[PDB]
């Protein structure tokens, strides 16, 4: 789901502070077919893979 | 679905609802089965 490189100084480390694990069904972006309804809160979608 | 690369669409009976039957049985290891070394 996106993830390019770190662009960063190439002398620096890079470390974590959390570590969250999903399901193999996982999808960062809303259904927007469902969303022509709504007024606020409306987010960012896109077409989730199969 | 497995994944999600669609390789082909040919012959896909893709309108039913009928999980079938798969089979049953019982895990028996009084001879050695289900072991290891
Ligand atoms: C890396 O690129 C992003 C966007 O192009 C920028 O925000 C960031 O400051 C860059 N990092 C360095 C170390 O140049
Ligand atoms: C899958 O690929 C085949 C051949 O490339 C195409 O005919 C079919 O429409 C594709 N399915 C979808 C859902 O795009
Ligand atoms: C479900 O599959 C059977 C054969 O496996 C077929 O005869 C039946 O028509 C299918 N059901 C539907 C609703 O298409």
């Amino acid at each position: 789901y996106g993830f390019g490189s770190f662009n960063v100084s190439s002398y620096d480390v890079v470390y974590s502070d959390h570590c969250f694990s999903v399901n193999s069904d996982f999808c960062p972006c809303a259904d927007p077919s469902v969303v022509n309804s709504c007024v606020k809160s409306k987010p960012l979608s896109a077409i989730c893979p199969a | 679905v497995i994944g999600d690369f669609n390789c082909t669409n040919s012959f896909i009976n893709d309108y039913n609802k009928t999980i079938p039957r798969i089979s049953e049985d019982v895990v028996d290891v009084s001879l050695g089965l289900g072991t290891y070394y």
